[PDB]
């Protein structure tokens, strides 16, 4: 089973498919 | 957009002659004002807050200069549910490190045993995976996640859009569990100094020439972001405003 | 990305979120009035 767990720090991003980039973020830290 | 919309309106001091060049290529997002009227700050506040749903209130947290000649204004709104929500009967508190060897408790959404877009990349700057979790419509959240417990900074630096756009391209549907933070997010930012590393060295301040705009002397001198991002088990909401003054 | 990663890489290990086209609407406004070096840095944000 494959796992994708992000308890780490990620980056994560908002987006329209096929298009642009809308908001973008880095999590480094619980708050 | 549906679920994202925006706005922009740019305010001139009242006493200032503006160019019909300048004014036509803003459209009609321009007004003129007063900034020696205390209200005037109130009022360009209560638009945003209202237009973000109340998520960026105030975006003006100073008083303004009774000597500004311009302010211009950018505000962003999105709301989406997720395609597939998390249920929350499988949210629960897990270990997030926050470096390696140090483990601050996080509030982790889960599903389980759902097909999601995804690729495994290999850089020289780092491994990673990469995948997208679609809201209800035409948007999604793309989450880069190192393989490497303290991975990211590398994979950060290498980020572009080109990059960004090739790495999108490569997912593809895989069944895989995925574990991610609940969280809700404030910030507030200083662009000004980020934007001067970036080379805009003539831009804020007395070097910054804008006598395009106007028969009279305007300078930028500060431009802040401000911004919100809840991520919950049912949706995304997220909004942010931008001023330059 | 070019905003982001100068943003993130100044404030090592804290929480980061922006929304680069929400920026990048309003130094297209100061492009408008912007005349030589001026126009010309803030050309590529439009």
């Amino acid at each position: 089973t494959n796992e994708f767990s992000a308890d780490h720090p990620f980056i994560y991003v908002i987006r329209h498919v096929d298009g642009k980039i809308l908001f973008v973020g880095r999590y480094s830290s619980p708050t | 957009d549906i679920s994202f919309k925006s706005m922009n309106k740019v305010y001139g001091r009242y006493s200032a002659v503006f160019k019909d060049s300048f004014l036509r290529k803003i459209g009609d997002n321009f007004q003129t004002v007063d900034f020696t009227d205390s209200r005037t700050v109130d009022a360009i506040n209560k638009s945003v807050d209202i237009f973000t749903e109340g998520k960026i209130n105030p975006l003006l947290d100073e008083p303004l200069s009774p000597d500004t000649s311009l302010l211009a204004i950018s505000a962003v709104y999105f709301k989406a549910k997720w395609l597939m929500p998390f249920e929350k009967e499988f949210t629960s508190d897990y270990p997030f490190y926050v470096s390696p060897t140090e483990m601050v408790d996080v509030s982790m959404m889960s599903m389980y045993g759902e097909a999601f877009n995804h690729a495994s990349v290999k850089e020289s700057f780092g491994n990673f995976s990469i995948i997208e979790l679609p809201y209800v419509g035409d948007t999604s959240m793309v989450v880069i996640l190192p393989d490497n417990i303290d991975g990211l900074e590398s994979i950060e630096q290498n980020l572009t859009d080109t990059n960004f756009k090739k790495w999108s391209d490569s997912m593809d549907a895989m069944f895989i569990d995925v574990h991610i933070p609940k969280f809700k997010v404030t910030g507030s930012y200083n662009l000004v100094d980020a934007l001067v590393k970036l080379g805009l060295t003539e831009v804020f301040g007395s070097t910054g020439d804008y006598s395009n705009m106007s028969n009279s002397d305007v300078s930028v001198d500060a431009m802040i972001h401000k911004t919100y991002i809840d991520v919950n088990e049912e949706y995304t909401e997220a909004a942010a405003a931008t001023s330059a003054l | 990305m070019d905003i982001f990663r100068e943003i993130a890489s100044s404030m090592k290990g804290e929480n980061v979120f922006i929304s680069p086209p929400s920026i990048s609407s309003v130094l297209t406004i100061l492009y408008y009035g912007a005349n030589g070096s001026t126009a010309e840095q803030l050309s590529k944000y439009v």
